[PDB]
Parts: structure tokens; sequence; C-alpha cells
């Protein structure tokens, strides 16, 4: 049973601090080189911080004077302090074992840091009326922060469905369109519902979608 | 300062063909210093290759590793639906550095966009803004132009695009772009229309609608 | 009663020198030592000493001169330096934080790189804490990364700790070999025995 | 609190002649050295010019070994890099450096203290 697991990722203003986590097992933090490696959305892999098993520390560039790793031995514990952070550190974070001349054999899943100033609010949902196969959908508008999940029919359509990465508006709020083609014959004998999650604001939204 | 580069940055093959991954080392490195991950959509990385050539641990026969000083290449013999994904190489110098990825997307025939177009709801111009989305559905290659004309007029820095990942069954792509305007400018205007330019298309097709109608 | 030059030419000229590792080290003593001479020698790309300018140590006498000798790679110099940390640094070879020595390097491409490679300049590569200063540590015990132990055998959690450099002709300076000689004075209640001229 | 100021950057015409200074304070004693970098824009940093100040010894690498004279003022405390018989392929941003030991090394590693960089152009 060798394996990483992440946390203490989330949401965080310009200049914040936040503590992430990342418990080993069969491996021992104690023992390894360890590293926490991020990734931007969209973006490549950036190695951000190692640690010896005899101590010692490195860090990239970009961040430098702000981050800080440590290790817990006896929770088998790896940690990564990070101060003063910055809209650019808005990434997901991996801790892994690296093996050196081996690579890196052991990943976590990843936790995921967002920096913003904006302040979490749940989407508005609108409906995309329908007008062989027609489409239709909803627009899960203005939410903060990621991310937002979207089914339809309590997730019993499944085919055609197709639910878009969000795009960031210059507001600082998120908005994606979740849609689905469907014979247009069953329009009139059959409902559409989207069923709109989005967690970090709690928000539960059901949006019956009719034809206009 | 070592610089990884990798190229292609996207690699359009289909499955059962052979894939060849380069990674460039701005300076001559032993191959012991270098490595390949495997990252799926969605996914962590995984480890793929150590030291230029050996297989990580549960990887299949098909991928192998070569390459000597600053030239380094993952070969794939046959892709299967699994492998297609983001693959990186990371050198250890100073520091471990990766290099910047090359996706490998599923090269399959062309596939024209259907072409939809939704005005704004009832709902949301209550709010006081308007949002109207054109839908291009499974479609291929990923290459595609959207023109929104609004009253004939090109309209430009007030819509964005959205591109899902190549569909697992039948490889295509689709995007959304939402043009978004104040309740008040979207009542200023009458035709509606974006414009999707795509090979799949002998001829732009153009969707509009009349605003109130 | 004659007093003779030191051997520094059996250092510095030897055919093969010792991995970091397993560093080799030579007491120097009942000689006459020109330190100027071997820092004006050009090949010594690197030549620093600590706290002691290179040309005052032809006017200074020592109970003994240690003269520490290995290969790295070219861009693991800079680790054998007061101070420093890294791989070499931390599991291989120490200088202790007030270290008043010389460190003397130069690239040794040439003579200790092979077609095929070297596999036999290695490194350690696994280590549970920081060697002491001047420590050298020749264990090839498997290394247990886990909480199993690993019982003389290698496996998931268990490693081989050293690892070959692989010395080639065709690798960049960075990954080229490197011959070091790192210089420590001694100085004891007992008579000098290692004099400049 | 050691700290490096250079300036006397600029362009020149080939042959032409310029001077560097790097301003190093903050040493508390004269056991340190002084080296000068320069950066071509697609290639690595190499020195070219080495100073040890305890010992007043001064290196330089074999292109510049008749064309370069580094040297020190001890008044204020600044080191100068005095190159004539520019070359275009002297073409780089200079930075001065500075290591915490008596003596020389061309890796750029081995220096803990780097000035901003200051841009030398020759004219084809
Ligand atoms: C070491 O031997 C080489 C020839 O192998 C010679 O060129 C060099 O001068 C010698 N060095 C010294 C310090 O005598």
């Amino acid at each position: 049973e060798v394996q990483l697991l992440e946390s203490g990722g989330g949401l965080v203003q310009p200049g914040g601090s936040l503590r992430l986590s990342c418990a080993a097992s069969g491996l021992t933090v104690r023992s390894n080189y360890m590293n926490w490696v991020r990734q931007a959305p969209g973006k490549g892999l950036e190695w951000v911080s190692l640690i010896y098993s005899g101590g010692s520390t490195f860090y990239a560039d970009s961040v430098k004077g702000r981050f800080t790793i440590s290790r817990h031995d006896s929770k088998n514990t790896l940690y990564l302090q990070m101060n003063s952070l910055r809209a650019e550190d808005t990434a997901v974070y991996y801790c892994a074992r690296d093996l050196v001349v081996y690579g890196m054999d052991v990943w976590g899943q990843g936790t995921t840091v967002t920096v913003s100033s904006a302040s979490t609010k749940g989407p508005s949902v609108f409906p995309l009326a329908p007008s062989g196969t027609a489409a239709l959908g909803c627009l899960v508008k203005d939410y903060f922060p990621e991310p937002v999940t979207v089914s339809w029919n309590s997730g019993a359509l499944t085919s055609g469905v197709h639910t878009f990465p969000a795009v960031l508006q210059s507001s600082g709020l998120y908005s994606l369109s979740s849609v689905v083609t469907v014979p247009s014959s069953s329009l009139g004998t059959q409902t559409y519902i989207c069923n709109v999650n989005h967690k970090p604001s709690n928000t539960k939204v059901d949006k019956k979608v009719e034809p206009k | 300062d070592i610089q990884m580069t990798q190229s292609p940055g996207t690699l359009s093959l289909s499955p059962g063909e052979r894939a060849t991954l380069s990674c460039r080392a701005s300076q001559s490195v032993s191959s012991s210093s270098l490595a390949w991950y495997q990252q799926k959509h969605g996914q962590a990385p995984r480890l793929l290759i150590y030291g230029t050539s050996s297989r990580a641990t549960g990887i299949p026969d098909r991928f192998s590793g070569s390459g000597s000083g600053t030239d380094f290449t993952l070969t794939i013999s046959g892709l299967e639906p699994e492998d297609f994904a983001v693959y990186y190489c990371q050198q250890y110098g100073s520091s471990p550095l990766f290099g910047g990825g090359t996706k490998v997307e599923i090269k399959r025939t062309v596939a024209a966009p259907s072409v939809f177009i939704f005005p704004p709801s009832d709902e949301q111009l209550k709010s006081g803004t308007a949002s109207v989305v054109c839908l291009l559905n499974n479609f291929y290659p990923r290459e595609a132009k959207v023109q929104w004309k609004v009253d004939n007029a090109l309209q430009s820095g007030n819509s964005q695009e959205s591109v899902t990942e190549q569909d697992s069954k039948d490889s295509t792509y689709s995007l959304s772009s939402t043009l978004t305007l104040s309740k008040a400018d979207y009542e200023k205007h009458k035709v509606y229309a974006c414009e999707v330019t795509h090979q799949g298309l002998s001829s732009p097709v153009t969707k509009s609608f009349n605003r109130g109608e | 009663h004659h007093t003779n030059l030191c051997p520094f030419d059996e250092v510095f000229n030897a055919t093969r020198f010792a991995s970091v590792y397993a560093w080799n080290r030579k007491r120097i003593s009942n000689c006459v030592a020109d330190y100027s001479v071997l820092y004006n020698f050009a090949p010594f790309f690197a030549f620093k000493c600590y706290g002691v300018s290179p040309t005052k140590l032809n006017d200074l006498c020592f109970t003994n001169v240690y003269a520490d000798s290995f290969v790295i790679r070219g861009n693991e110099v800079s680790q054998i330096a007061p101070g420093q940390t890294g791989n070499i640094a931390d599991y291989n070879y120490k200088l202790p934080d007030d270290f008043t020595g010389c460190v003397i390097a130069w690239n040794s491409n040439k003579l200790d790189s092979k077609v095929g490679g070297n596999y036999n300049y290695r490194y350690r590569l696994f280590r549970k804490s920081n060697l002491k200063p001047f420590e050298r540590d020749i264990s090839t015990e498997i290394y247990q990364a886990g909480n199993k132990p690993c019982n003389g055998v290698a496996g998931v959690n268990c490693y081989f700790p050293l690892q070959s450099y692989g010395f080639r002709p065709t690798y960049g300076v960075g990954h080229q070999p490197y011959r070091v000689v790192v210089l420590s004075f001694e100085l004891l209640h007992a008579p000098a025995t290692v004099c400049g001229k | 609190q050691v700290q490096l100021v250079e300036s006397g950057g600029g362009l020149v015409q080939p042959g032409g002649s310029l001077r560097l200074s790097c301003a190093a304070s903050g040493f508390t004693n004269d056991f340190y050295s002084i080296a000068w970098f320069r950066q071509a824009p697609g290639k690595e940093r190499e020195g070219v010019s080495w100073l040890s100040v305890s010992d007043n010894t001064p290196t330089y690498v074999d292109s510049v070994k008749d064309r370069f004279t580094i040297s020190r003022h001890n008044a204020n405390n600044t080191v100068y890099l005095q190159m004539n018989m520019l070359k275009p392929e002297d073409t780089a941003i200079y930075y001065c450096a500075a290591g915490r030991f008596a003596g020389r090394d061309t890796w750029p590693s081995s220096y803990d203290y780097w000035g901003q960089g200051t841009q030398v152009t020759v004219s084809s």
C-alpha cells in the first residue's frame, strides 16, 4: 500500500497564506526525497519544492522566500507552507516521492489552490431552449470558484451530453454551458432537466428546459 | 540553466500507429537523468520511463525510450485508445525540470460541425444581461472559426470560447461560443448570427435569429 | 637530514581518482610545499581558499596537511565548499562550516570519461541523514525507503544506495567528470613538519 | 549585506574600448573574490576575468587575455574591467559576481552574489 494523499487546498485572496498536507503510506517521508509539483489550469508541470531525507530543502525561483517545505516523521506527512500567495500560484498541487534515477514513481491525486479576490458565489442557471435532432442545454453563469457538476435527468441522460470547460469572465466569475442533443420527436413527450451542483456555495439547482 | 523542449506540441495519429515524441535538452546530459511521465486528462501524472529507456513498473512493452546527450525520444509502438494523453519529459539538473509537454490526440476522418444558436432566455434578460450561445457539435479537426455578427456587424472582443476534450466514442470535439451583452445593448439590435468556418464545410455556415421572434 | 618537496604530484597526477563516496585522503608531512606553484597552474580552473589567501600559504608552517581527492560531475563542483547542500555535500563529501583550507578542481574528461561510460566512478544517492564533516561512508547496505525491512534484497522501497556516473566523452561540461583536491591544514601542539618555500 | 553595483556598459564599434566597474560592499574581510561573467543571447553564462581580492591575483580566459585587464581600486572598493580591442563576439550582458572565497572558479553556481548585469554591444 504505497500512496500519497494531499489536502489543505482552497480559496485564498492575494497575499494570504495556505498550508498543504500530503499523508504518505507504505513509503516514509523521513527516508525519501519528496517533491511538490504544481500545474496551473491548462499548463504544464512545474516543480516547486524538494526536501531531502537528510533535511536539505530546495525551491523553484518562482516560490523562493514565500513557500516552505517540511515534514512530520511520526505522522508520515509532508507539508507545504505557502505565504504571500499570488494569482499565478493558482494550480493543482501534487506531492510525489522522488527516486531521482528511478523517477518520481509515486504521485498523489492533487489538491487545488485558487488565489483570487473574487467572492464565493453560486451560479445562475438559465435554459438553452431547443428550437432530425434538436439541441438544448443549460447556461451555468457567474459562479466562483470552480468546480460545478452538471447532470441531466438525474443521471439517466448521458448520451450526447457535452458539458464545456468553464471560462473565466472579466468579472472574475466562471461561466459554462452544458448541452445535449436529443431526437426532435421527443421534445413534446420527454422532460429534460439539468441538475447543477456548486458545492463551494452549497448551491443545487434543477432547471427544466422546455421549447420556447 | 538547462532547458527542455518537447516537439511537436500536438501529435495527431490514429490508434494502432507508431508515435515518436521528441525531448531535447540545451545541454548534453547523462541518460540516467531523463524521465518520461504520462498524464491523462483530469488525472495526476504517472511515471512512464526512467533513465531514458527503463519502463516503470506496470508499463506495457509498447512504450520504449531512447536518446543520448541532447536528443531523447519516447516511442509508442502501436497506439492504444488509452495512450492518447499528454506526455512530459523531465531532466534532473540543479532541480527537476519538466518539458512543456506533448499532447497525443486521435486523428480521425473530417467531421463537419452541427451548428445551433441559442438566444438569451427571458429569465436572464430579467437580470439585465443577455448571453447568446453558439454551439458547434461533434467536429474534427479541432480548428474552427466562430464569427459573431450583430446586424451584419462583425463582433469582436465580447465573446469567449470553450472546447471539450476529444470524445471517447467518436473522437470529435465540440465548441461553445458565448456572446455577452447588457440587456440595453441586446435590445439595440435585431439579427444575431454566428458564422462557422471549418475544414468540413465547403462554405461557412450561419445560424441566426431575429430578436423578439 | 635533507628536506624534500611534498609529493603533491602523486595526488594531482594519480592515474585514477577515487569515487567521491569513497574519497581518498593523503596525509602529507615532513616536506616543503610550494602552494603558489599550484595556485598559478592555469588548468586548475577552480582554486579557492577560505579565510586565507593562496599566496600566503607559502609563509605558513603546519603539523600535517591532508589532501582529499575524488571525482564528481561538473555541476557538482560548487557543492565542494563550506555551507553547501545537495547530494554530494550531504551524502558524499562534507566540508565543515568553519573550513579554512583550499578546494582545487579541473576538468578530467580526457582521463575519466570512457566510450560506453565509466561506471566505476560512483556516488551515494540514498542516505537517511547528512554526513558529518570529513566523514567517509562506504556502506553498500540496501536502503530502506519504507516501513518494511529489506533484508539485503532490493525491491519496492529497497534500493541500492550507490549510483554510477557513467562518464562519456559526449556529455556536456555539467555532466563531465571533474577531479577535485581538498587541502586541509592541521595545527597541533607539536613541531610543524610542512612549510612553504 | 553584500551588494554589487555595476556600470560602464554601452555600445562600441569593433576595435573600441569600454570600461566596466563593480563596487562591492558588505564583506567583512578581504578573503572574497570578484568575477566578470558574460551571457550571449542564446548561450550560457561564462566567466571571462577573475580577481582574488586579498592576494590581488587576476585571471583571464584565453579569448580575452591580451585585451582585458581586471584591477581594483582600494579607496572606493571598486573592481574595474578594462576591455580593449573589442570584437563582435564580445557582445553580451556582463555580470559582476562575488564569491566568499579567495581565488577563482569557472562555475556560475560557485558565486553567491550577482549584480544586475550591464549590456555590452559591439557593432558587427
Ligand atoms: C601531470 O602530468 C601531466 C602529464 O600526464 C603533465 O602534463 C603535467 O604537467 C603534470 N602536472 C604537474 C603539476 O607536474
